[PDB]
């Protein structure tokens, strides 16, 4: 048996997207909204639907930890996710399943590689809103086991460089765990790009005539950066990441983008852009790196 | 109008595992601060917590009764924090309204399930507040607010209270030096992470006891920066704003570590 | 024999799109712009490239005619297309080739169908900036012959009802023409959706932080409309067209999107959305109706 | 300032196929107007053409010299329209400047190859204007401007000419009733489409020969709608505006058909 990284997705977690879909799980009802980013997500949705993965691993910037990198560790987790910033658009009742053995294998490998890792064993833990938003946006059926990873403080407490360096080590430990387990998994980097925004509630939030890039500059970085990606110039986007982080206040500083790619070994592979758009001025790009198609998916023989 | 003032840690460690000596001592001090609170006979408790984050406009808690069980995203291994927090809707709502008047866009947050932060919860539990007798008026920590605006927000609240003829106990929830250990330790041997943080904590802590507002005022920004104090020490600014930059002195009921970070319980002598 | 209409796709003519691309033929230069619509056309481009059509047929609202329906009729046409409203963004040097044989079959077939038609035989004639813009968006190579059709007045001079009727007939005549020529073609409906708009650029036309739907209501009309075509509920979108045109001032009135479907016999086929974006508030969507991979492309 | 005024057809038919009696008459009459224009010795010609369409800002031709060969989108089979139009950039640029000062955002248009409309071209050709002796200041027909706003653009422009001490001849280019035939006809049989449009064209025409500005302004809108008058007759509002809504008499030098639509050459008596 071989372990595999079917693909890597840049899966932004804007709560507004689920709000405009009006799913059963979400309490507030909308008049619709953000259909571009939503349609963009319909694409990713079907791609994943075809993939039939064993598990979905997700790195969420809204589960902040100081002592190492944490991994969801209980079989089942449920709750009502209310977005603290956007309570009027996201109050989601969920219940999901965690691939604990893979989750533990990742912690294992991370520690082995020099990182401090922990297993979240409190069954009453409320999975963060970021994680729930992405999982819903990329897989509303909730039929895929998952492995939730915390976003360690390093990039902020220390500095972008040392932080990224840890995300990198996390990523290869993550790849190592996938194969040793023999899992066919998908990777979701729950990050947005330019994060400058509007500091105002637009009355009726779904008014798309009031939705646009917060700053021309931010919009520019976003376009520039994704162009490189769809151009397979992976090494060039990462050399630009630090400047992108600073000038655009891009959410990739949290580390999911670097963790996803480190696990994928920074493929100089062309990425597919399902779509781009803003939300509260924030730039969001829903993209994919199909490793199965590029023949870079298999990791190697599993253990046992 | 203001009849009491305290500063308490936002960390849940003292509450969750008091059997760990220094944490237990910090917990008992917080409890004592709670008794002093009640002794001052307040009608409302004006609360600001460093962990209640806002990034757009200012938030004020307007739900009458919020209850549930909260698990810390960092300290989950140490237990659960149950709560039944009561708010003074009338006063809170009056603060929502007065906010723009003072140049700050704000809104009320009243949603079943809303994420009351860990600081506000442990404070309510250890201090005995957030009860129907000691309702709360909690004002968010907006990431874009300076210590100055924080003071404006709290003075603005004390204002509304005086209007509604309510005696106010003011409580700032947050830590001191913020250098949390970045690896697992034996809780029993928890300690201030750096001697620099310890010294800086003792230094401003001394100033507070002394009531040396001026010196404290000028040391704050440097301290916050150098000892990585929890959210720029804005929870102290909140205390100051409520007291209009004036207070006779203080009694530090406790000072101990919380996974390397500094934490303390302060009782202010107005 | 075996005339075929491979696919037909809604392909808007926003010059801002070519401007942001900075092709060799466009004189003014930008710092980019409208990337979302560009990427959407990029998808459309690939599709067309893999289509290997004999000819591209296009109907443009910017070649307005009062007397019947005209058709480009000289083999080689070229010139400098300068957008009159946006000359600061679109000044394009072009040179194209016309499939005169097919353009004539369309016209004759239109005549026989009861419509008045006319071939444009003047060799000095300057092709539309809209026709040029659309042609450039799906085929920057300028290597496929085309048949440019004019948008007859009927919709505006008479009314939407009698006007669309003419377009419908035109569409059918167009199909009959393709089928008799044995041509393997692709249809191009050059129409924007919602057409309410702003009033002048922010000095920097490409400043995307200033691009967004002109009106909430217009946006929703577009969304509702494109979503319906995606569901393949074609007959349903055509019931709403008049209301759509009325309420959102949709350019679909400006000639035909009706000609295309009429040519394709209004297939209840799910349309593929490449992307939706706003240009000056105006709603633009790039979609496709792949008849080949639907088993509806052959005419026999 | 203003020394001459004329309303001439925008249809290219008179110039293209004068051998058709009725069309040649219009051509000849437009030529006679040109002669009159020259005798008034203007320094500039204030042109407005029904076919020069603006959608955003008001537009004013500001290019020194424009030349090319225009082919009509509709009448391309009857021949080509070569031109060498010269503009008074100083006056035109002043109009671009004065416009926003009267509530209308406007800009100048100076681009090699910019598409000058058919009406403006045939007018220059037949009338002998647009020459260096008679430069033009052309103002676009913005589809969103009312008649009133059209008059404001014209008055606005007339003032700029006063400040430049220049003699202005004004020319509004456009047709009358617009019931364009919708099928091919023998040009030798051209005629106004209806008896209704004819009666209407004759009625307001007589009103123009009388200078009854009062009654004319009354009929204008009804006339425009019922006789499908070319672009709301705004090219007439252009003349009125530039003359401050006043003038006496007028001489109709020609009136005939243009593929069903009505067209005429009016010489105004200031």
């Amino acid at each position: 048996m071989q372990g595999e990284i079917i693909a890597g997705f840049l899966a932004p977690h804007p709560p507004h997207l689920v709000y405009g879909e009006n799913p059963p799980q979400n309490e507030p009802r909308s008049q619709g909204g953000w259909e571009v980013l939503r349609w963009a997500y319909e694409r990713a949705r079907e791609r994943l639907d075809a993939m039939k993965p064993d598990v979905l691993l997700v790195h969420s910037p809204h589960w902040i930890t100081s002592v190492g990198h944490h991994f969801l560790g209980v079989p089942e987790l449920s709750g009502k996710s209310v977005d603290p910033i956007f309570p009027n658009v996201f109050r989601y009742d969920f219940s999901l399943n965690v691939d604990v053995e893979l989750a533990e294998a990742c912690a294992e490998e991370g520690r082995k590689a020099g990182l401090v890792t922990k297993m979240m064993r409190n069954p009453k833990f409320r999975v963060d809103y970021g994680t729930i938003t992405t999982l819903h946006l990329i897989r509303p059926q909730w039929d895929i086991p998952v492995v939730g990873i915390s976003a360690n403080n390093s990039p902020y407490y220390l500095n972008t460089k040392e932080g990224m360096s840890e995300m990198d080590v996390l990523g290869k430990a993550t790849r190592e765990a996938i194969r040793k387990t023999g899992r066919k998994a998908v990777l979701l980097a729950s990050n947005t790009l330019s994060h400058w925004h509007f500091h105002e509630e637009p009355t009726i939030p779904e008014d798309m005539s009031k939705e646009y890039p917060a700053t021309m500059a931010g919009y520019q970085w976003d376009i520039r950066m994704i162009e490189l990606m769809r151009q397979g110039k992976t090494s060039e986007v990462f050399k630009l990441l630090p400047q992108f982080i600073d000038e655009a206040f891009a959410e990739v500083k949290s580390g999911a983008f670097t963790w996803m790619h480190a696990a994928m070994q920074y493929p100089e592979l062309a990425a597919e852009l399902f779509g781009y758009g803003t939300v509260i001025g924030t730039g969001n790009a829903v993209m994919e790196w199909d490793l199965r198609k590029a023949g870079l998916s298999m990791l190697g023989a599993a253990d046992q | 109008t203001v009849v009491s003032a305290f500063l308490v840690p936002g960390t849940p460690l003292p509450q969750l595992k008091p059997e760990v000596p220094s944490w237990g001592q910090l917990a008992a001090a917080t409890e004592r601060a709670g008794k002093a609170l009640a002794a001052s006979r307040p009608d409302v408790v004006l609360v600001y917590s460093t962990q209640w984050l806002a990034v757009l406009d200012q938030q004020w808690l307007t739900r009458p009764r919020s209850e549930g069980v909260h698990v810390d995203e960092n300290w989950y291994e140490f237990g659960d924090l149950a709560y039944d927090i009561r708010a003074d809707t009338a006063l809170a709502e009056a603060c929502v309204t007065s906010s723009p008047l003072h140049g700050v866009h704000a809104r009320g947050v009243n949603y079943d399930g809303f994420p009351i932060d860990t600081g506000t919860i442990t404070a309510c539990t250890l201090m005995g507040i957030g009860t129907d007798a000691f309702p709360l008026v909690v004002g968010s920590n907006n990431l874009y607010h300076s210590g100055e605006i924080t003071e404006k927000l709290a003075a603005l609240a004390v204002d509304c209270a005086k209007d509604q003829n309510k005696r106010v106990a003011v409580v700032g929830v947050g830590g001191l030096s913020g250098s949390l250990f970045r690896e697992e330790i034996d809780p029993r041997e928890d300690r201030i992470a750096n001697e620099e943080d310890d010294k800086w904590n003792r230094r401003v802590l001394k100033l507070i006891e002394a009531g040396d507002v001026s010196a404290l005022r000028e040391a704050m920004p440097v301290y916050a920066k150098e000892a990585r104090v929890d959210m720029g020490f804005k929870h102290l600014h909140w205390i100051l704003g409520a007291l209009k930059g004036k207070f006779s002195g203080a009694n530090v009921l406790g000072y101990g570590p919380s996974y390397g970070s500094g934490a303390a319980v302060i009782e202010f002598r107005l």
